[PDB]
């Protein structure tokens, strides 16, 4: 269906995304056990003790 | 003989007269009765006319299709043949083409033209069915107010 | 010569050795190659069906009916434990055919994909493995073949094995299911049969569940209510009525 | 792309990959280390 | 539900097809000629034909061609119907047996499609591979002869042209090969194709198109020796042979088309061709060394207008001809001193389409007599029909008659008869109206190539000579006529309905009602009424007359002053075309709507649409044969019999009885060609059947039908075609099973077969019994 | 608040819109598949929402 | 006229000559009701009309009110000007009226005994022509544009139905199946159509712009793909490849099943061969359509040359289907004009426009 | 026939507004005006189109653009102005084999990439050479449409023009215009293409009615 791949391209973009940008605006975390989010690329090396 | 016939109905519609000039209006009837396919020429300088942007223009130019319309009867074929557009740009039914301006041309064309409509469905209905079921459309599906 | 509806004619000694049943299967499938539509074999287990087959078979390339002129390059997918078995019945029946085993043992000792190719160009009956296919999956669907036989296909029923991925890459719509038994645990695996035989015949895989798989399943618990019993019963009565021409279940 | 049309990374690696080297040089991407549809 | 039984009174005369060839036997030189539901088998004897069998199809048979498979000793018969009840023929004779058998059968008709214009054309490869139809618009038709079937399975290739002209089967192709005509916006053109039956479809043809006269109509396959086709227009005559283009503009064939073609020789060095004004002429291929040289065309003479015609040997040619009488020529080797090398040899009579019929009990007799306006425009004639077998005389016209009425007062028929003039206006030959004792024009005041001329002539009904004929004004049609007296004066009159015919109108808007009265051996114009449009019908009604102005039926009053005066009128009708009587009620046939029962009020003075049928039926006739049984002849060779019902549901009438009696009813009468059964009325057609309808009981109806039902089951069809399914109402979108009639033919067909076939018909009373039954309805006829 | 609302009659979400001639005191809101158009007055609180909610009541209204 | 009849009479022409002439010239001067009134029961437009196969006397009629009502058309008083009653209604107060616009309603062939009807609130009901009561629905997940039962089929009752969704639905009447579904189309499917001739072949149009002609016995998805260009090259089964460069919302197979006749969003029309697909390069110049649900139009039959009667804006456009001859303009609605159908036993053409109108054209003399 | 028609005209091409780098080109609705029967015009235009004669291209600026080119000017112009620029840059030899391969084998409007990759063997590499060349332009992911190069030169003069005349003819009274009229009248500095060609490209797409009167044909705009 052409909705359902709509919804799985928006998936697998939606990895790719959250595995270099987890903090996006509006979108959700990608979540994990113990209630928490990941860590991306982009937070190994954010800031201060990044 | 076709420059006469235009300078005359622009004489008739530029002015913005309340009320048609008589003389005048009588030559372009003698003139307009002595050729159909002039007839036609006149019917087409009304089209124009309506669709130009001034209330008190399409007041004349309605006027003078209802002279024409009452003492004629190839004009009655001629213009119930585009009845839709005619009553659209004089009743102003369709909402994305208003009535231009001024506010007292455009209501005193309303009610002339409902005034209009109601004596030819009266008069030729009969002889016009699609004059009747423009009749019937405004009145139901417009609503319009024909005791105004 | 038995004569069929059009111009398929099988000799008439083959058709002699043939029970009643067998042959009225014949004819059916004939029907179905005329309508250009896959099928199952619902016969149960040795009520005799490769017998079946090899007589269609042998009746179509004799029959010179019309790419193809009577039969094209097929294929028959086999688990391994019965591929000499076929090859037997082949000879015995109709030794005309040129039966080519692609396997290890095999008869060729050399290329694999040189003997594919062959009998491709050969118009022969290729035998495998459900291995090779799932390996050789890039080979095998490019030779444009006529036939896809799977011999106990009810393999099949993960509709989302590598296997079944495999095989339903095939794009000729002649597609032949052999097994007496086309459901085994649930009615997913007759949905993954249907799909493989007749895309689009059932629904969309979700879809059918909940046209079918819930009312008719939960039904049949020993809490079942009367009302959900009769919903059951009617979606049943509907599901048979669709798929009754693509499945031959003779029983013993 | 609205003039409300979903554009797709497909038709975006497409158009990029034909660009020239001389275009890309000018906006920038020096076209040896950065050509514009490796991104 | 309503009890009624047709029968022959005469059958079918008129030839539609003619094949001589080698049926009978390998050596017998048979002509078959096509009645249109017999089938007349001839052995072309050195003098004559020799009948040797008639057999009776159970269709009107449509294609008939003689072809000799591989290995096969005598030619096969393949014979299509009209309805596509296919069937290939073998002639058995077991000694004095002679046993038509039937090789092979079946039905090709397709579910849905638009029957071709042109009509069914069947042709057959040279070789005899195949059998090609064209039956409807954008396919071609293919039924394969080497693929022996018994039930001839057919097979569709489409064909990218829609609107084909003629197509033949070209010689000399190692592959079958067509070539047609077709029509399209661009003009008329030519192309061939290769039919290729494995693959079941057209190859590209053995040379490319070609642009060809505008009226190009007819295609001749020539044989080997020059191959290729020749094209015939109707102006110039061509040959193509994909490179030969050979081309010649005679003058002599411009005057009149060219309708039909024989070869002549086996080579086909030498062609005939006849033109529908029934000059015949010749064509000749020259050769040269073979290929063909140059084309000529000449005059042989002239025949009654040509349908169909077959060189049988010797210069002995048969002329069939479907408007006249058909005949048999001896083609002579010197002109007859008038240009012509033919001669006619015999003449075997051809009641022609029967435009119009009248009974007349002439010799005041207990016995009927019919005057029937036969004949065509050259064939025109007046046949007189009575028992003596029935006796058939014969008055020649030149000229059409239109109708016919007999003025016993006057002791004269008035007959309409019209004639046609090239030019002020010119006439082509010396016709009826033409040599009449006396004549006069119209002069009226109400009105102020080749054209046609009418005229009334006024026929002594002793000596059936022309007493009178009033010319017509210039451009007026007679279309209808009446003899009657009117109002309460005791004139009889000829009232004369006529129209304004000009070519620039589809619809004639002008007619004048003219009432004649001939006394003296004079006819003078008693009276006049202009109308605004043609008067197809009147008819008297109880004093006054009912005339039919164009879409108005009107009731007209003789006044004291003699002249016409409506008192009603009546509207809501399409087209009255055909009016019947019968007390205060009215059978107005309608164009399209098929009936409408009006009844006159008298006590107002107006009509009242008593009831009506819906059914959207094309009337070619009509008639009431009681006060509520109404008869009624669609166009479509069927016969329907509407009752009134049992609201306004009663104005709904009812078809209760449905016939397809294969024939087109020109018109109807009562009376009786004689001296159980209740009424009677004669219906002459087109072929020149004659036929009678009558009334029965309700229990003969039922013991009728029974017989019928054994009959089929014993008796065997010619193709196997089922009788039911022959007599089945049949319409562009209807069908329906035949009720409410008793087929005659084959009723009375009950005696000619033998004993051991009657007690198997009569397994369930004695067989004695139905003899003197069906003896007993065979004297009505 | 939003402003597209599905169509009453069409049935089709989103397809219809509103234009406020806040000049004449007159909104109007049409169905573009449908092509139904509903006319009513408005008023300076008005909003789209307003408007849609007099055309259910007309259409209800006018089908008792 | 004369000389038919007197050709007729001698035998010299077939009565089929007549017959065909006759009917192509009540064709041509056809124009509005001087002698018919259709009853006003609708209170908004009304989508479509079908007027019964077999004796073509009833006329179903869909309002977009959600209400049907049945026609009558014989004219059943004595006098010459009538009107066409109405013989019984599903009105709004009936139980089981549809809550929406109805989209498609259609006689049962074979049989007055039945008609089926759909609607926007994805229901197809199947109801009694005597009885009136919906004996059956078939509830679909999203709109329905149109359906349209075979018209020739006397073995299988199939129903196509072409909805929002890219799945064109095989309901079936005998036992009621609608599992089917033909995969291949990529938007929503505006029109299908099931042909004349051929039992099976379907032809379906979808709003990505190409039409398709399937098989429904097949397990290949369609057959042919139309393309405008009628290009050497060839494709595998969607909706691309542009039979029409915008939606193509409408279809009608012609008399006899041989081509096939596509409206579209881009303001053509187009007759394609329904053999091989292949564009025959009539064209009948720019007929306006921007409708955004299905086109209804119809063809003549037994005339001597075919027509075809399309709606163009408010007016009825008469095209020659072969010609491309625009024969004429027929101008008596207020507002769009969405289906039209033909008698084919008189000659005489219905036609329905959002106006809440449904007018009569009766050929006249 | 339409052969005559496109050729007058590829007549009225003012050749020297573009310098010569264009070739001539006629639009599918100007050769409709010269030939009233649409459907002729279509028929006869595709038998050129398959001999080879013309090459049709679509312009893009409306999706019923077509414009129609004599084969042997798109060649010459082709090869000259894009060799002699491009002289030394690769995809001359790309575009060689192009119009060496393609152009004379099939007439098709658009391409495919499975076509050029295996039944031409052109790679992807070449085919970016083309698209760099002017001659191609993207229809879809893998599949392009022939194209002139430098033709938006003359689409944007096209659409002005257009647009200009149709204004003139609105402006005139009662929205019509006599063509004579037209024709005489100072053409605007925006028409850069002349009158009469714009005036068949109207008259063609229908977008402005030609009654024939007493004084000759009449425009007049459809009432919209
Ligand atoms: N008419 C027959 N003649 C000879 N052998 C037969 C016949 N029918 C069945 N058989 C034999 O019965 C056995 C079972 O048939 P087979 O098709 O191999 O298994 P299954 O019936 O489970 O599919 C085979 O060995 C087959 O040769
Ligand atoms: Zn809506």
């Amino acid at each position: 269906a052409a909705h359902v791949i709509a919804e799985d391209v928006k998936l697998l973009q939606f990895h790719v995304a959250t595995m270099v940008d987890n903090e996006l605006p509006g979108l959700p975390r990608a979540m994990q056990k113990s209630g928490r989010p990941l860590k991306s690329l982009k937070q190994r090396l954010k800031g201060k003790e990044g | 003989m076709d420059q006469k016939l235009s300078k005359l109905v622009e004489e008739l519609t530029t002015s913005g007269e309340p009320r048609l000039n008589p003389e005048k209006m009588k030559e372009l009837k003698k003139i307009c009765k002595s050729s159909e396919e002039q007839l036609s020429r006149a019917y087409r300088l009304l089209i124009a006319q309506l669709t130009q942007e001034h209330a008190e223009i399409r007041l004349s130019a309605f006027q003078i299709v209802e002279e024409l319309f009452v003492r004629s009867h190839q004009f009655r074929m001629l213009v119930v043949s585009n009845f839709q557009e005619f009553l659209e740009l004089t009743l102003g039914t369709d909402p994305a083409q208003p009535l231009p301006p001024p506010r007292e041309a455009a209501q005193r064309l309303r009610q002339a033209t409902t005034r209009a409509v109601e004596g030819w469905n009266e008069k030729f209905g009969e002889a016009y069915k699609k004059l009747a079921l423009g009749y019937h459309f405004l009145r139901h599906n417009k609503k319009v107010d024909f005791q105004d | 010569d038995a004569e069929f509806d059009e111009g398929f004619k099988v000799p008439g000694f083959l058709f002699k050795k043939l029970f009643k049943y067998q042959q009225t299967g014949v004819r059916w499938l004939w029907e179905l190659h005329c309508q250009q539509a896959g099928g199952i074999l619902g016969d149960e287990m040795g009520l005799g069906k490769t017998i079946q087959i090899i007589a269609f078979l042998a009746g179509l390339s004799y029959s010179k009916i019309r790419r193809f002129e009577g039969l094209g390059p097929t294929v028959i997918v086999c688990p391994t434990t019965v591929m000499h078995q076929w090859v037997k019945e082949f000879h015995t029946w109709w030794p005309p055919f040129r039966v080519a085993i692609l396997h290890e043992t095999g008869s060729y000792t050399h290329k694999k994909e040189k003997l594919i190719r062959d009998v491709a160009h050969c118009h022969g009956i290729l035998i495998t493995s459900y291995s090779y296919i799932r390996l050789m999956q890039d080979d095998i669907s490019r030779y444009d073949w006529h036939y896809v036989i799977l011999d106990e296909g009810h393999k099949i029923r993960n509709p989302n094995a590598a296997v079944t991925l495999a095989c339903k890459q095939f794009r000729t719509p002649h597609r032949i299911i052999l097994s007496g038994s086309p459901m085994q645990n649930n009615l997913r695996e007759l949905w993954s049969l249907f799909d493989f035989i007749f895309p689009g015949k059932l629904g969309t895989l979700p879809v059918f569940m909940e046209q079918f798989s819930v009312p008719i399943t939960m039904g049949g618990y020993s809490n079942a209510s009367p009302v959900q019993v009769k919903t059951a019963y009617k979606c049943a009565c509907v599901l048979r009525d669709t798929i009754n021409p693509y499945l031959l279940r003779r029983m013993k | 792309a609205e003039w409300k049309i979903l554009l797709s990374p497909e038709r975006v690696h497409e158009i990029f990959k034909r660009i020239s080297d001389e275009e890309c040089f000018v906006l920038g991407m020096e076209p040896r280390y950065a050509r514009p549809e490796w991104m | 539900m309503s009890y009624n039984y047709v029968v022959t009174a005469q059958k079918p005369t008129a030839v539609n097809g003619c094949v001589t060839g080698h049926f009978t036997s390998a050596e017998d030189l048979n002509l078959l000629i096509a009645k249109n539901t017999r089938l007349e088998i001839y052995v072309v004897t050195a003098e004559g034909l020799r009948p040797v069998k008639e057999v009776g199809m159970y269709g009107k048979i449509a294609v008939m061609e003689l072809f000799r498979p591989k290995g096969e000793s005598k030619d096969l018969l393949f014979i299509l119907t009209a309805k596509y009840n296919a069937c290939i023929l073998e002639y058995k004779q077991s000694g004095e047996s002679i046993d038509i058998i039937t090789r092979a059968h079946g039905n090709v008709q397709d579910r849905i499609g638009r029957p071709s214009e042109t009509g069914i054309i069947g042709i057959i490869d040279p070789e005899c591979r195949m059998i090609g139809l064209r039956l409807y618009d954008g396919l071609f038709k293919v039924i394969p002869l080497d693929r022996d079937n018994k039930e001839l399975k057919a097979f569709n290739i489409r064909l990218e042209e829609l609107h084909v002209i003629d197509v033949k089967f070209l010689y000399g192709c190692q592959a079958p090969t067509i070539c047609f005509v077709y029509q399209d916006p661009q003009g008329r053109h030519v192309k061939t194709y290769e039919v290729s039956l494995r693959e079941k479809e057209f190859n590209k043809g053995p040379w490319k198109q070609e642009n060809v006269e505008a009226e190009a109509s007819m295609v001749i396959a020539v044989p080997e020796p020059f191959g290729g086709a020749i094209i015939i227009g109707q102006e110039s005559i061509t040959y193509h042979n994909g490179d030969k283009y050979l081309a010649i503009a005679p003058p002599i064939i411009k005057q009149s088309t060219i309708v039909c073609h024989n070869r002549v020789d086996p080579n086909g060095s030498r062609y005939l061709l006849g033109d529908m004004e029934g000059r015949l002429f010749m064509l000749l291929l020259e050769k040269e060394e073979v290929t063909l040289k140059d084309l000529r065309v000449e005059l042989l003479g002239e025949t009654s207008i040509a349908e169909c015609l077959t060189y049988l040997d010797n210069g002995v040619v048969f002329v069939g001809s479907r408007l006249g009488d058909s005949q048999l020529v001896k083609l002579n080797v010197d002109s007859n001193e008038q240009g012509s090398y033919v001669v006619a040899m015999e003449t075997f009579t051809n009641l022609g389409p029967i435009v119009d019929m009248c009974v007349v009990d002439l010799e005041r007799q207990g016995q009927g007599q019919l005057v029937t306006c036969s004949g065509a425009f050259k064939e025109g004639s007046l046949r007189i029909i009575r028992n003596g077998k029935l006796h058939i005389r014969t008055v020649p016209l030149y000229e059409s008659p239109r109708k016919i009425c007999y003025q016993e007062v006057s002791q004269c028929f008035g007959v309409l008869s019209s004639r046609i003039e090239v030019q002020g206006t010119t006439a082509l030959r010396p016709s009826a109206s033409t040599q009449a004792l006396s004549s006069s024009v119209s002069s009226s005041k109400l009105f102020s190539e080749e054209v046609e001329v009418h005229n009334l002539l006024i026929i002594d009904q002793h000596t059936f000579e022309v007493l009178h004929a009033h010319q017509f004004l210039q451009n007026e049609y007679a279309l209808s006529l009446v003899s009657c007296k009117l109002g309460k004066d005791p004139n009889t009159y000829f009232i004369v309905g006529t129209a304004m015919v000009y070519p620039e109108e589809a619809e004639p808007k002008q007619g004048r009602i003219v009432v004649f009265q001939y006394s003296d051996g004079k006819l003078q114009t008693v009276a006049e009424k202009e109308v605004k449009g043609a008067v197809y019908s009147m008819v008297e009604f109880n004093g006054k007359l009912l005339a039919s102005i164009n879409s108005t039926v009107r009731l007209y009053e003789w006044t004291t002053e003699k002249e016409l005066r409506t008192e009603c009128n009546h509207y809501n009708n399409i087209m009255a075309l055909y009016l019947k009587t019968k007390g205060d009620f009215i059978l107005v046939g309608d164009l399209m709507r098929s009936v409408l029962l009006l009844a006159y009020k008298p006590m107002e003075g107006n009509f009242e649409e008593i009831a009506r049928d819906f059914n959207p039926n094309w009337m070619s006739a009509v008639e009431i044969l009681d006060d509520d049984n109404f008869l009624g002849a669609e166009n479509a060779f069927n016969l329907f019999v509407c009752q009134k019902d049992s609201d306004e549901e009663r104005q709904h009438l009812q078809e209760v009885g449905l016939f397809h009696l294969g024939e087109f009813v020109n018109v109807f009468c009562h009376g009786s060609l004689v001296m159980p059964t209740q009424g009677s009325v004669l219906f002459g057609t087109v072929n020149g059947m004659i036929g009678l309808v009558t009334s029965l009981s309700e229990s003969w109806y039922n013991l009728l039908l029974d017989m019928q039902n054994r009959l089929n089951k014993v008796i065997k069809s010619v193709g196997k075609i089922e009788h039911s399914f022959w007599r089945s109402f049949h319409t562009e979108r209807k069908t329906e099973p035949a009720t409410g009639f008793i087929d005659g033919d084959l009723i009375e067909s009950f005696l000619d077969i033998s004993r051991p076939k009657m007690q198997e018909v009569v397994a369930n009373a004695t067989a004695d019994d139905l003899i003197k039954v069906v003896e007993e309805l065979t004297r009505i006829h | 608040l939003e402003t597209q609302f599905t169509c009453p009659f069409c049935n089709h979400e989103k397809s219809c819109d509103v234009k406020m001639d806040r000049a004449r005191n007159t909104g109007v809101i049409s169905c573009t598949v449908c092509l139904e158009e509903f006319q009513t007055p408005i008023t300076y609180l008005s909003e789209p929402v307003d408007v849609y909610s007099d055309w259910i009541d007309a259409c209800e209204a006018a089908n008792q | 006229m004369l000389g038919f009849l007197s050709a007729r009479q001698t035998g010299l022409e077939d009565p089929l000559r007549l017959r065909r002439a006759e009917s192509t010239r009540r064709v041509l001067g056809l124009e509005l009701n001087k002698d018919r009134d259709v009853e006003r029961i609708h209170g908004g437009g009304i989508n479509t009309l079908d007027i019964e196969p077999v004796e073509g006397r009833y006329m179903l009629s869909g309002g977009s009110d959600g209400v049907i009502v049945l026609y009558d058309l014989e004219n059943s008083s004595r006098q010459s000007y009538y009107t066409c009653k109405a013989v019984c209604s599903i009105g709004r107060d009936h139980p089981d009226v549809h809550r929406y616009s109805v989209e498609t309603v259609q006689w049962y062939p074979h049989d007055t005994g039945m008609f089926t009807s759909s609607s926007f609130d994805k229901t197809l009901k199947v109801w009694d022509t005597n009885t009136l009561q919906t004996a059956d629905v078939f509830n679909f997940e999203e709109t329905v544009y149109s359906h349209h039962m075979s018209p020739v089929s006397t073995k299988h009752c199939l129903v196509a139905v072409g909805t929002r969704g890219p799945k064109v639905q095989l309901c079936d009447l005998k036992s009621g199946s609608c599992s089917h579904i033909l995969q291949g189309h990529r938007q929503e499917i505006l029109a299908v159509s099931w042909s004349p001739r051929y039992d099976y072949i379907l032809a379906t149009a979808s709003a990505d712009s190409r039409v398709k002609l399937w098989d429904v016995r097949r397990a290949s998805g369609c057959l042919i793909t139309l393309d405008q260009h009628n290009g050497k090259k060839s494709q595998a089964v969607e909706s691309a490849n542009t039979a029409h460069n915008g939606k193509v919302n409408g279809l009608c197979f012609t008399s006899d099943g041989l081509h096939l006749l596509t409206v579209g969003t881009d303001n053509r029309m187009r007759l394609w061969n329904s053999s091989n697909g292949e564009n025959t390069l009539v064209n009948y110049g720019k007929v306006c359509n921007n409708s955004k649900k299905g086109l209804k139009f119809t063809v003549s039959c037994g005339c001597s040359s075919e027509f075809v009667f399309v709606p163009y804006g408010s007016t009825i456009a008469v095209y020659t289907v072969y010609s491309g001859e625009q024969i004429t303009m027929l101008k008596g609605h207020y507002k769009t004009v969405d289906c039209c159908v033909f008698q084919s036993n008189f000659q005489e053409l219905y036609s329905g426009s959002r106006d809440c109108n449904i007018l009569a054209w009766v050929p006249s003399l | 026939s339409a052969r005559a028609a496109v050729s007058e005209l590829m007549q009225l091409f003012p050749r020297g507004l573009f310098e010569d780098a264009l070739p001539p080109i006629v639009l599918r609705s100007q050769v409709y005006s010269l030939v009233p029967d649409r459907t002729v015009a279509d028929r006869q235009l595709k038998e050129l189109q398959e001999q080879g004669e013309i090459r049709i291209v679509q312009l893009g600026f409306d999706l019923d653009a077509h414009g129609i080119i004599f084969t042997e000017d798109y060649r010459t112009r082709v090869c000259d102005c894009v060799l002699k620029a491009c002289d030394g840059r690769p995809y001359a030899g790309a575009v060689q084999k192009f119009l060496a391969s393609v152009l004379p084998a099939c007439g098709d409007l658009s391409f495919q990439q499975d076509q050029m990759t295996q039944t031409f063997g052109f790679r992807d590499s070449e085919i970016t050479h083309l698209v760099n060349a002017g001659v191609l332009t993207v229809r879809d992911a893998g599949s392009w449409w022939l194209a002139v190069p430098g033709a938006g030169r003359f689409i944007k003069y096209f659409v002005k023009g257009r647009q200009a005349v149709l204004s003139m003819v609105r402006k005139a009274k009662y929205r019509e215009l006599l063509l004579s009229e037209l024709l005489g009248r100072r053409a605007p500095v925006v028409v850069r293409l002349g009158l009469t060609y714009h005036v068949h490209d109207l008259i063609g797409a229908q977008l402005v009615d030609c009654i024939s009167t007493t004084s000759g044909t009449l425009l007049r705009l459809p009432e919209t």
